[PDB]
């Protein structure tokens, strides 16, 4: 008796899939839940690419040695991004390019932030 | 007003991560996505509702035919269809609401013994439920021929 | 167009509400006759919208015998009359080989006996009333667009009234005099 | 606050509801206590012309019988003023009232009359009635205040 | 039959869908009331069919079809309102493809996407004629559709620009970068794309992939603005700490 | 269009095969009523295709008395009614000068009693079916163009199946589920 | 050798024969063993063009 | 019909036979591809 957007959509998927499954090759099913797809896409739309912080992330850290007059300066950016992506191998280009994509994604992820309400005296 | 005039305040910055006037060419340029586009169109903006029978002030239609011993005198309108017939009427309405993208087609089951009267009056109602030319079509040529023969 | 009303009002007007095809959602708080053959019952049901049962040799019962006058009035075919009188002959033989039959032959007798009143002669609209649901549940208080009140009371009506008056834009109607049911029916007609 | 007819609570509802239509539905209903506060707000804005301005409260998860929106759109043009010298309502409220008036004018609830539409898609851009009356004058314009009491 | 089913009146919010559909010539600009609408109004096909039916001597059927007319009018009024008002979105078929559907079916030289065909029985026609669709209330996600459409388009544009930058980078340093086919790094990109977009797009080759990549239509967004700068900054392998 | 089928299938569907006018070639392996006059029997046989015998003073038997209702329904002339009632008077005199007579007067009673079902309302083709012969003989294995198989068995069916599968161009159909007779009838309809 | 739709032997004949005409008669019939050899011959000719 | 099925690309391990066979014009380096004869048939 009752109808709805998602229900009629599921019915349409069932009909179209049953029609198209009649012919298949290579001799090697599921109907996705439109509720889950809609919820996921709405959540993704609600996501924020940037992020609001009060203090920027630490860029430089120091390791104190036994010397009272000397110390080492370490760039945190390089020491941590080396863990981004798995090891590289020359036999499989796909994994190499996936690692490249992850590495370039990480820079964009780290570089997007907004300062707001910094604590001052 | 929080969506329409709130951006004119002097104490608010709107960072426009997403721009509204999206050109539809981007969505339609992806190859072979007509089915996905139609499905998303149904899912995102179709209203929900109910199927209601006509006014009970309209009696069952009586056929002006000489009586055969097992034929139906009249075809009821308040009778509740089976689930399969509910799916079929859902198909009819779904194709009606999308003019050129979805088309009907007849199917005859080996069983389901039906009197000739129901088909003979469905051939009547078909000429009124659907349009078959001018700008677009809701039914295939085979359906047109079958309805004309009926 | 969804309305909220006291439970006793809908209890008293359930018959009219069913006759006007508005669906009822309510929460409580604490011999018939048969026709000889199915064709005549189907014809009378089509004509008057009244469900009629069929005689199936069950028990000593009361039988309605539609007469030539109503046979012509209802536009019954010759075969229907023939099968009716064949079943009549069968009943004669059955009760001779040792059930009451009534030969109703006026339209008014049939109406005053059993069934629904005949149809008026006005143009038929798409729907009898503009309202779909009248309920008495707090589960669908947000469903309603208007509500009706009466001096009569229900154990849950005060809370529902409080939860419905909180709506920013809701139509409110109250009845103070006359008959509650008549006012409710007039409102449901004009709303 | 006084109603135009005193002691209407004593008279029976049947004498208050006489016909059909949005105004008939609106007439005879008694206001709730909360809406009296909004009436007080409207009057408060009436006493102070340029210092108090009105706006419409729209809840994203609420609904109503469209008759009340139609009647409010009809009434707002006569009740308020806008343009010429001063205004009592924002531009957005004027646009919503114009849209409601347009919808009411194209509501053929009792009788049908001929209407000619204008080239543009703006509301109230049409001529109605056997005698061609231009409804474009009722669209809000703060430069001259044609659509309201100014 | 002799009715203007399709017309164009003013520019629409979406420039690709300007057509207005109107069954039986009913205008969707005017609201109606179910109680009294449809009384004493007919269109050409219904009137001709009634005249033909009464001419044949079938009085009962003609009377029944005359009585059912207001219900028919109200049903198509609701359908027309739903088509013209709610279903307006980017996912609606564009005008150019809509106009060519009927001639393609007439000629049979199907080159675009073929329309979906559905099966139906005889009794279903009667049941459909004896039922109507009444929208109780609007969709929950009707108000928030444009943001979803915009984010979907932005994600598609981001994937396209990522493919372009990958191809350019591979061309830039052939000596050390491993040679690969487009099906490799396209799969690599798809592995990192958000799952919601993949699920949306996977509800349904290489030549079509290249054709889609070569298209010049892009969707501006903040994510694209950051991604292009990240790709530009990626020109130094030391910034990625990959060295030879 | 000649078909080969197991013998039990044709044995079970002989009635339908005769009704659809396909001739049967099969190898095995191991009170009625009469009409008063010939004219009424001839008319009813023409109308329904049902053979009817004629009463000839044989023995105490059961007589069918066609009534005024069916007399008008069948379009019987005045002379036919006159001769029917003359024979009726003769029977009255015969049994008074010291046999059962039934006054059937509804169409459905006559159908459910004896005879073939009435005719459907479709255009009449030149032939009901496109097939002429279905047989179960090895003597006409070369006669066949197609054959049908079923899990049921015959003592001669294996040899016939082997001799028919050897044909270079022959259509083969097999039934695995449902009802064998229904599948066979659907095949003979669509072939 | 594989049919376009797998496990068509399990489905009932009524779902395979849907309409009338030469193609309807052809559809739903199962091939004999001997005709498989001719199908093999046709494919053999397909691999070797000239 | 109107399609080319035999072609030469680059030297083969066997010098006597260097041709390539492409039925219906399709190559390995199946949705949407058609050919002229089948379209005319339809």
């Amino acid at each position: 008796s009752s109808d709805s957007g998602p229900l009629l959509s599921v019915f349409a998927l069932q009909e179209i899939m049953q029609k198209v499954r009649q012919v298949q090759a290579d001799y090697m099913f599921t109907v996705p839940d439109v509720q889950k797809i809609l919820d996921d896409i709405k959540a993704l739309a609600a996501e924020q690419v940037y992020k609001i912080v009060k203090v920027p992330s630490i860029s430089f850290r120091h390791i104190v040695m036994q010397s009272r007059d000397r110390v080492l300066r370490v760039d945190t950016y390089y020491e941590e991004m080396s863990q981004v992506g798995d090891v590289i191998t020359e036999d499989e280009p796909e994994k190499f390019y996936s690692t490249i994509i992850k590495k370039v994604r990480f820079i964009r992820g780290k570089g997007s932030f907004i300062l707001h309400d910094i604590p001052t005296r | 007003q929080e969506v329409l005039t709130d951006f004119r305040r002097q104490d608010t910055i709107w960072v426009l991560a997403l721009q509204l006037p999206v050109n539809p060419q981007v969505v339609w340029d992806v190859p072979r996505s007509s089915i996905a586009n139609l499905i998303m169109n149904i899912a995102t903006c179709l209203p929900t509702g109910e199927y209601i029978a006509p006014n009970p002030r309209i009696s069952s239609i009586t056929l002006t035919q000489r009586i055969t011993t097992t034929g139906p005198f009249a075809i009821l309108t308040g009778s509740t269809p089976t689930a399969q017939q509910l799916n079929d009427v859902r198909k009819i309405y779904l194709a009606l609401m999308f003019p050129g993208q979805i088309i009907l087609d007849l199917k005859i089951d080996p069983g389901e013994r039906m009197d000739p009267a129901v088909r003979m009056v469905a051939g009547v109602v078909g000429h009124l439920l659907f349009t078959a030319g001018g700008r677009f079509t809701n039914l295939t040529q085979n359906m047109a021929r079958q309805l004309d023969i009926a | 167009a969804m309305l909220l009303a006291p439970g006793d009002v809908i209890k008293r007007s359930s018959e009219e509400l069913k006759q006007r095809q508005i669906q009822i959602n309510l929460i409580d708080w604490t011999g018939r006759w048969v026709v000889l053959t199915e064709e005549i019952a189907r014809a009378i049901e089509s004509k008057y919208g009244t469900k009629i049962d069929v005689y199936r040799d069950e028990v000593p019962a009361q039988i309605i015998e539609v007469e030539r006058s109503l046979q012509k009035e209802l536009g019954i075919s010759r075969e229907g009359v023939a099968e009716q009188t064949e079943r009549l002959r069968d009943l004669r033989r059955k009760e001779k080989s040792g059930i009451t039959i009534e030969g109703v032959m006026s339209q008014k007798k049939l109406l005053s006996m059993i069934g629904g009143v005949e149809r008026k002669m006005a143009p038929i609209g798409a729907r009898e009333s503009a309202v779909m649901l009248v309920s008495n549940s707090i589960k669908d208080v947000v469903r309603a667009t208007a509500y009706f009140t009466a001096p009569t009371g229900d154990p849950h009506w005060k809370e529902v009234a409080r939860e419905a008056s909180k709506k920013k834009n809701i139509l409110a109607y109250t009845s103070t005099g006359g008959d509650v049911k008549t006012e409710f029916l007039h409102l449901i007609d004009h709303l | 606050y006084i109603a135009p007819n005193p002691r209407i609570s004593s008279i029976t509802l049947t004498q208050r509801i006489t016909t059909t239509g949005p105004f008939a539905i609106l007439t005879g209903s008694t206001p709730t206590a909360q809406q009296l506060n909004d009436v007080r707000k409207i009057y408060l804005a009436l006493m102070f012309p340029g210092q108090i301005i009105l706006d419409l409260k729209i809840d994203p998860g609420e609904r109503m019988d469209p008759a009340v929106r139609m009647v409010a759109g009809v009434v707002g043009h006569l009740l308020f003023t806008a343009g010429g010298r001063f205004t009592n309502l924002t531009q957005n409220m004027a646009r919503q009232l114009d849209i409601a008036l347009n919808d009411y004018l194209l509501y053929m609830y009792n009788t049908r009359v001929q209407v000619n539409y204008g080239p543009t898609g703006e509301p109230l851009d049409f001529q109605i009635g056997r005698n061609q009356y231009d409804c474009n004058v009722f669209r809000a314009d703060f430069a001259t205040g044609t659509g309201y009491n100014g | 039959w002799a009715t203007i089913d399709v017309e164009y009146r003013e520019p629409a919010p979406y420039v690709h869908a300007q057509r207005y559909i109107r069954y039986c010539g009913i205008d969707s600009r005017e609201l109606i009331n179910p109680t009294t609408y449809g009384i004493g109004m007919t269109y050409h096909c219904y009137n001709e069919m009634l005249r033909m039916l009464v001419a044949a001597g079938k009085d009962s059927e003609a009377a029944y079809f005359r009585s059912m007319l207001p219900f028919h009018m109200v049903r198509f009024a609701r359908i027309n309102q739903i088509i013209n008002e709610d279903l307006h979105s980017v996912f609606s078929l564009p005008d150019d493809m809509f106009n060519a559907l009927l001639p393609d079916l007439i000629a049979g030289a199907h080159q675009n996407a073929d329309p979906v065909v559905l099966d139906v029985s005889w009794i279903s026609l009667w049941f459909a004629f004896n039922r109507s669709f009444e929208p109780t209330h609007r969709n929950e996600m009707l108000e928030v559709a444009p943001l979803i459409e915009s984010v979907y388009a932005s994600e598609l544009s981001v994937m396209k620009v990522d493919m372009r930058h990958l191809s350019l980078m591979q061309r830039r340093f052939p000596d050390v970068l491993i040679q690969a086919r487009p099906s490799h790094f396209w799969k690599a990109v798809l592995n990192d794309s958000p799952e919601a977009v993949k699920a949306v797009m996977n509800l349904s080759n290489i030549r079509d992939m290249m054709r889609w990549v070569m298209l010049p239509s892009l969707q501006p967004s903040l994510k694209l603005a950051l991604e292009e700068e990240a790709w530009a900054a990626a020109n130094d392998f030391e910034d990625l700490m990959l060295t030879d």
